[PDB]
């Protein structure tokens, strides 16, 4: 699978399994899980 | 958490599983010697009664 979704930049250490949040528990739950969790800033594409 | 209570159990499982294997260990070898000790009451009881 590939999810893709944009999160906040204090909140990309909350993508990971076991972890607890407002992204971890009630947007992504990821299982506590075999993968790669892949995470690039991108301001210029999103911020205005 | 889930991944940190997962990593301090498993030192109460290996605490505990270690805690039985030591009392399982030491009964069989009580259990050798209760056997040796109720072979010769046996031998007593046929020979000198």
């Amino acid at each position: 699978y590939a999810d893709s979704f944009v999160i906040k930049g204090n909140e990309v250490s909350q993508i990971a399994p076991g972890q607890t949040g407002n992204i971890a528990d009630y947007n992504y739950k990821l299982p506590d899980f075999t993968g790669c969790v892949i995470a690039w800033n991108s301001n210029k594409l999103d911020s205005k | 958490d889930p991944p940190e209570a997962e990593v301090q159990i498993d030192r109460l499982i290996t605490g505990r599983l270690q805690s039985l294997q030591t009392y399982v260990t030491q009964q069989l070898i009580r259990a050798a010697e209760i056997r040796a000790s109720a072979n010769l009451a046996a031998t007593k009881m046929s020979e000198c009664v």
